[PDB]
């Protein structure tokens, strides 16, 4: 109990107690309640909740029996601070389905219905704290919450478990308890009215009207109860929240256009409308509930006018009137302490950066620390501290994650250009440097020093074998920084490493599968997903590796010499095709998909593709042009089709994209003397549209004021491509000539 | 054994909870069922045409999906349509290029039903009819992304990257559903003994047998399971089998048409089956081989039996239901010289020889219906000696005619079942609804107009169809409709009681039947005469809200002969009497139309 | 396999007895039934051929 009190309402204490979770990961109701309090009202831990915990609790429920504590824990885990977790919902539903009928029990049978009635009448006054009825209610609520997510299979399974016949038989029964009514109404609202199924039996069934008339009877009971001071909070809250919610959801969907056909349905609608009118007339209704009631009444009114139902004139004028009406020293010491704290934090901002800078510098020159002529000084002169640091970084990859991350980060800052932090920061750095120690050329020299030291081996061993996303990202950044500037020696060392190394396929395998997951996430999606963000570093790393027209590296990337061969260029083309929408985008719908968020990634992908093609490389050119996915068309669609959404409020990006696409096409046809490339590109490129966009670029040049890339060179590049293409197209040659 | 090349025709066994070939119901039904009672691997089902699937490569439907959404601004729609057309043509080009390649475990394949020409697609956004938790599996002609299926190894012997071998067991996992196909144990209410195939987690193994190779699927060959007609060159007549006096008889029909080849009838359609060691294997037929002939209309096998007249001939041809006897095996001999023993070319004259009795088929000039005016049936019998002049050309039939015949045969079967049920005197609401659905479907089929949700008792047709009308008449469907119209008034329902709501559905049913009797009699004289043969029944029921008067007027609208025969004092008196009762202008209009015909 | 060539290594095969014309097969009957945690499974030959057993 004390632990529950201590970890309630404060995320910090909740996480601190959750750190020692091995104590509560054991059978016991009290432990389950305590851990439920630990994972209550917080989203960080719930989102990152490990699958084994849920699996163990499901197995516990299956083995030790049915209890409500575990169901309550699952319900709390599903919803955190008002936002559901898709992952947790998925694992919970899968585990429940795989558990079997023992864990999940539904009283949908005649005998089971009689048992439900017996349990209900046994708890007529109120639901007991622990009883099978509570377990059923909790299970129904959990299933409804899980079905709230957008998963078709889960909704189908929920519908199969509880057919509409069961809910009408139980809810509409002569005697029904409030808890079951609320749970079943919520289940219907979150599993029947709102679904991705096309059949949607609810919208084309008379059962929902039976539910509606039952709800009207319930509201009549509520009003009569208050008239006689027999107010029941459960009935009031049920009618106020769930009855109105389900009524609004059913009557607001656009698929109920033809549902209202029977005059009896119209009478039920009138009864519901006057029911809401009676509800708003009384002053007991609360302001927050008044808003929901008014909204439901509005929706019902739009439905009524749309159906042109002839309501009674007196109440019809009444509903019109309502529609028009609604339309219309201790504290002082604390604050002073906070002020001083923020002031000190602002003041000390540059000094810390200077201290990290001196750390990097000291690491760069460890020899000065020792004395001249000492054996340790000789060791540091030729490698030494840096060699041991790099060598041991791989060893401590698993022992300490934070230490490895920090070592990689400081190594990255070592290769970065120097910068000034300020007068005070510079002075502090000078003092620390003197006390402790007594252009592109420098960056290249440092990169070569790391190359000799063994940095390439460290980074390669990190990418090939690392289960931590942060370490992989830092390793990729280190590779980028080492390759920055198109060094011709780091690339050679990297190529030697891949060619002569037992791992071989492992590094390319992790790169390849990461790219595959990236395209899968992009396809599923259509901010940005975590999977797509990591794609920019990988593309930049590949482009830098193949920079300066390194033929051997391009050939190796296209196809390795190992037993298992993985290509990265074709995956890059496929990824661009998927991101751009494929055929549908190239047809003219490309502009809709492209937005400001993903423009930079597309630019980087195009840059990498043109770097692959350049050199020139024939094999890469044939692979890209003759790809199975037919991605090349999108490259053409970039220049032919103007991005209607982005062009209105962002032009520089559009011109940059067009320029990159033109460069990529020119690189594809840099030294192609055959005709297959010409025919393939011409199929997508309509000559008339090509010349038209050429003229459009000329006349559009006027906007050079706000764009650093002038439309003139993009137009000129397109014309150069047209000249290269006209060699195999007589019509294009004729059109390309001047008037 | 051999690899499963793309294009081969296979049969998918359903070993697991329920074992049986995955067949599909006829008509517009898009439901696939595995029926274990029909047969097993050793004994195949009698109707071995609904269990054949062709394996096809990947087919992209992105632009097609977008076009469908656009259908369910004009320049954009036109561009999308052009996109769908170019994407389709790219699809066929890729399919032709990839044809002949082997299939590997973990690859992507689509199953196309040869009979229905519909892909076996799986829909994840709909639950199954009988198993809610299981997602839908149905046949779609155009296909969608659900048609994609991974073939995976049910055995540990085969791994990803290996080549599939015929006769093995595999698992079919749809690309989107991610749930293997399962043959549930939920029997379908509509058809007894038929289970349901749904995409859901299970452990069923789909043993992939082999029926035809990719190389043997050439259209220039007489392939096993093909359907052809046996034209007689000397007598210029088509071989036919028909019900005559309670027993089916095989004969040579005579026609008065100037061109004998134009006497095309659905009863003369025969299917050729190559007898191989494997019961479930067909393939191209060779000159040195044994063949069997099946009748699509009735499912009977041609054979020879002792002739009581033993006339000059010893045995006579006859239809036999069973096909496992040795009396149904026939060898085909060529009439010209052929290079070695190669595949039998299509549209080539051949001679049929019986294996058991070593006798050669021969025509005879003795009519069987001697007690009938204008004999049209000529007896056929086998003579021990060989006659060179007697050869039977094997003429191919267009696939369309087969499709209409398959549509009509099942419909006739269920109409006959409904007629028998009505004759018994008991019927259920579900059965009545099913028969109503059948009647409207038949109306649409006869009209041939696409279904746009118009009134069932109101449809416009510009060009009546002749071949469909002939198929409608000669499959006894019109006779079954007449039985449906006549049997109820014999009493389950009464004419005056049709107004009452209790019998309201029956009245509607009858209207449909009358409409079924209206489209058939349009520009075709034989159908008009056949329907008019029972003019008494239509006259008896005229007056009630059954549309009998409209059918009669249409029947006699153009044909003068029936106009004089079926119009006399009595019927005009009945028209006057019902005019006096109803006092409605429509009957006056009908009389005015009857007054003058053909302007 | 192409013709009758050498048996490749690491290849699945089925064993058949010459004398009795029977095919080897696994069985789910432990031999040490009088012993906790049976680990030995009986093997026997069935006249019919099972493809899954390799
Ligand atoms: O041109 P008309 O006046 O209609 O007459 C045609 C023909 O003279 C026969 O009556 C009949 O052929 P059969 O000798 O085979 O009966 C044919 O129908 P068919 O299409 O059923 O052959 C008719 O269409």
């Amino acid at each position: 109990q004390f632990l529950q009190k201590f970890c309630a309402g404060n995320p910090g204490n909740q996480a601190l107690l959750h750190k020692h979770l091995h104590l509560f990961l054991t059978p016991g109701l009290l432990e389950a309640e305590t851990m439920q309090h630990i994972f209550l009202n917080n989203y960080q831990l719930c989102s990152e909740i490990s699958e084994p915990v849920l699996q163990h609790f499901v197995h516990l429920l299956a083995t030790h029996g049915r209890h409500v504590q575990y169901l309550d824990f699952l319900h709390t885990v599903i919803k955190a601070e008002g936002k559901y977790v898709k992952k947790c919902q998925d694992m919970i539903m899968t585990e429940l389905t795989n558990a079997g009928d023992d864990v999940v029990v539904f009283y949908n049978d005649k005998a089971s219905l009689a048992h439900l009635l017996d349990m209900m009448k046994a708890a007529r006054d109120g639901v007991e704290d622990h009883s099978p009825l509570m377990y059923h209610i909790s299970l129904v609520d959990l299933l409804a919450a899980c079905a709230e997510g957008k998963n078709v299979y889960t909704e189908i399974k929920c519908t199969s478990l509880l057919p509409l016949e069961d809910v009408v038989s139980v809810v509409t029964h002569e005697d029904c308890i409030t808890e079951v009514k609320m749970a079943y109404v919520n289940f219907v609202n979150h599993c029947y009215v709102d679904t991705e199924v096309e059949m949607k039996e609810i919208y084309t069934s008379n059962h929902i009207w039976t539910l509606f008339e039952n709800f009207t009877l319930d509201m009549a009971r509520v009003c009569s109860k208050r008239e006689k001071r027999v107010a029941d909070p459960t009935l009031e809250k049920y009618v106020l929240s769930v009855v109105l919610d389900t009524i609004n959801a059913f009557f607001s969907s656009p698929f109920s256009e033809n549902s209202t056909s029977l005059q009896t349905h119209q009478t039920i609608v009138v009864q519901l409308l006057q029911s809401t009118t009676r509800l708003l007339e009384c002053p007991w209704l609360q302001q927050q509930h008044k808003g929901s009631v008014e909204a439901c009444i509005r929706t019902l009114a739009m439905v009524a006018k749309g159906r042109a139902i002839l309501l009674p004139m007196d109440l019809d004028a009444h509903i019109s009137s309502m529609l028009s009406s609604g339309a219309s020293d201790y504290k002082n010491i604390i604050e002073k302490l906070q002020d001083i704290i923020t002031a000190l934090e602002e003041r000390l901002k540059p000094l810390v950066q200077a201290e990290l800078s001196v750390l990097v510098d000291v690491l760069h020159w460890p020899e000065l620390l020792f004395l001249e002529g000492s054996e340790a000084y000789q060791r540091c002169e030729s490698g030494g501290f840096l060699s041991k640091l790099i060598q041991h970084t791989k060893d401590l990859m698993e022992s300490e994650e934070k230490l490895c991350i920090k070592v990689l980060r400081t190594l990255q800052q070592m290769l970065l250009k120097k910068t000034k932090y300020g007068d005070r920061g510079n002075q502090l750095r000078k003092m620390l440097l003197q006390n402790y120690l007594q252009d592109w050329s420098a960056i290249a020299a440092t990169q070569c020093r790391l190359d000799k030291e063994g940095a390439t081996k460290l980074v390669c061993d990190l990418i090939t074998s690392t289960k931590n996303e942060k370490i992989f990202q830092e390793s990729i950044g280190l590779a980028i920084h080492l390759l920055d500037g198109g060094n011709t020696e780091i690339q050679k060392s990297f190529h030697n490493l891949m060619m002569s190394d037992k791992k071989s396929e492992r590094f390319f395998k992790v790169l390849h599968d990461r790219m595959k997951r990236a395209q899968q996430e992009t396809k599923s999606t259509v901010e940005m997903g975590t999977s797509v963000l990591i794609m920019q570093p990988i593309l930049r790393f590949l482009q830098l590796l193949c920079e300066n027209h390194n033929r051997d590296l391009q050939n190796f990337l296209r196809c390795q010499n190992n037993k298992t061969n993985y290509n990265l260029v074709c995956e890059t083309l496929q990824f661009l095709d998927i991101m751009c929408g494929s055929t549908t985008g190239g047809l003219g719908l490309l502009g809709l998909y492209i937005n400001e968020d993903n423009v930079g990634l597309v630019i980087q992908t195009l840059e990498t593709l043109t770097e692959y093609c350049q050199g020139p490389c024939h094999e890469n050119q044939t692979c890209i042009v003759t790809h199975e996915s037919n991605g090349i068309d999108i490259i053409t669609a970039l220049i032919l089709n103007d991005i209607s959404p982005l062009c209105k409020y962002r032009m520089d990006l559009v011109l940059q994209l067009k320029d990159n696409a033109s460069k990529l096409l020119l690189a594809l046809m840099e030294s192609r003397h055959d005709s297959e490339n010409a025919e393939r590109i011409l199929i997508s490129l309509r000559p008339q549209e090509l010349v038209d966009v050429i003229k459009k670029a000329y006349l559009q040049e006027e906007e050079r004021e706000n764009s650093e890339v002038s439309p003139r060179e993009v137009g000129h590049n397109i014309y150069i491509l047209a000249l290269q293409l006209s060699r195999h197209n007589k019509q294009l040659q004729h059109l390309l000539k001047p008037v | 054994s051999s690899f499963l090349h793309i294009g081969d025709i296979v049969s998918l066994y359903a070993e697991g909870s329920v074992n049986g070939f995955i067949s599909t119901l006829g008509l517009v039904d898009d439901r696939c069922v595995v029926e274990p009672a029909a047969g097993d691997l050793d004994n195949p089902p009698k109707k071995f045409r609904d269990c054949l699937f062709k394996v096809c490569p990947m087919n992209r439907y992105s632009a097609q999906k977008q076009y469908w959404k656009a259908k369910q601004d004009v320049v954009l729609l036109q561009k999308l349509q052009h996109a769908a057309q170019m994407e389709q043509k790219q699809n066929d080009t890729e399919n032709k290029k990839v044809h002949g390649d082997v299939v590997k475990y973990g690859s992507v394949i689509q199953l196309l039903h040869m009979k229905s020409n519909k892909y076996l697609t799986v829909n994840k956004r709909l639950p199954a009819l009988l198993e809610k938790n299981a997602m839908r599996v149905t046949l779609d002609a155009t296909g969608n992304e659900g048609s994609w299926l991974f073939i995976q190894p049910f055995w540990k012997l085969r791994s990803n990257g290996d080549n599939v071998v015929v006769g093995d067991k595999v698992i079919l996992n749809p690309v989107n559903a991610g749930q293997p196909l399962h043959a549930s144990n939920y029997e379908l209410s509509d058809n007894a003994g038929c289970k349901e195939v749904n995409s859901v987690n299970c452990n069923t193994s789909w043993k992939i047998n082999l029926f035809m190779q990719f190389r043997d699927h050439l259209e220039e060959v007489l392939k096993g399971g093909d359907v052809v007609r046996l034209f007689h060159a000397e007598q210029e007549k088509f071989l036919t089998c028909d019900e005559y006096k309670g027993k089916l008889q095989v004969f040579l029909r005579t026609t008065l048409r100037q061109s004998a080849t134009s006497a095309t009838s659905s009863n003369a359609l025969w299917e050729v089956e190559v007898v191989h060691h494997d019961p479930c294997r067909g393939g191209a037929g060779h000159w040195n081989g044994l063949y069997r002939f099946k009748h699509l209309a009735t499912g009977n096998y041609l054979a020879a039996e002792e002739n009581p007249s033993y006339e000059k001939i010893k045995y006579c041809l006859v239809a036999v239901p069973h096909g496992n006897d040795i009396a149904s095996l026939f060898e085909l001999d060529p009439t010209t010289l052929q290079k070695t023993d190669s595949f039998v070319p299509r549209n080539s004259y051949v001679r049929l020889r019986h294996l058991c009795t070593n006798t050669w088929i021969q025509s005879t000039n003795v009519p069987i219906d001697i007690e009938e005016e204008r004999p049209i049936r000529l007896m056929l019998g086998t003579c021990p000696t060989k006659e060179d002049k007697e050869a039977f050309a094997i003429v191919s039939v267009p696939v369309s005619e087969i499709r209409d015949l398959d549509f009509a045969n099942d419909a006739s079967s269920m109409l006959a079942s409904a007629v028998e049920k009505l004759n018994e005197g008991f019927i259920s609401q579900n059965d009545r609804r099913f028969v109503i659905q059948l009647l409207e479907d038949l109306v649409f089929f006869v009209s041939d107009v696409p279904n746009n949700g118009q009134n069932v008792l109101d449809i416009m047709v510009t060009k009546p169809n002749r071949e469909r009308q002939k198929l409608m008449r000669e499959q006894n469907i019109l006779k079954q409709v007449f039985g449906i119209l006549k049997a109820p008034f014999r009493p389950l329902v009464r004419l005056e009681e049709l107004s009452d709501q209790k019998n309201a559905p029956y009245q509607h049913m009858f209207r449909l039947c009358y409409r079924v009797l209206r489209h058939s009699q349009e520009d075709y004289r034989k159908n008009q005469e056949h329907i008019a043969k029972q003019f008494g029944m239509m006259q008896s029921q005229i007056g009630y809200d059954i549309l009998a008067e409209d059918t009669i007027t249409a029947l006699l609208h153009n044909n003068r002969k029936l106009l004089e025969k079926h119009i006399t004092k009595t019927e005009v008196e009945t028209f006057v009497s019902l005019v006096r009762k109803n006092r409605e202008p429509r009957f006056l209009d009908y009389l005015s139309d009857l007054c003058v015909s053909n302007h």
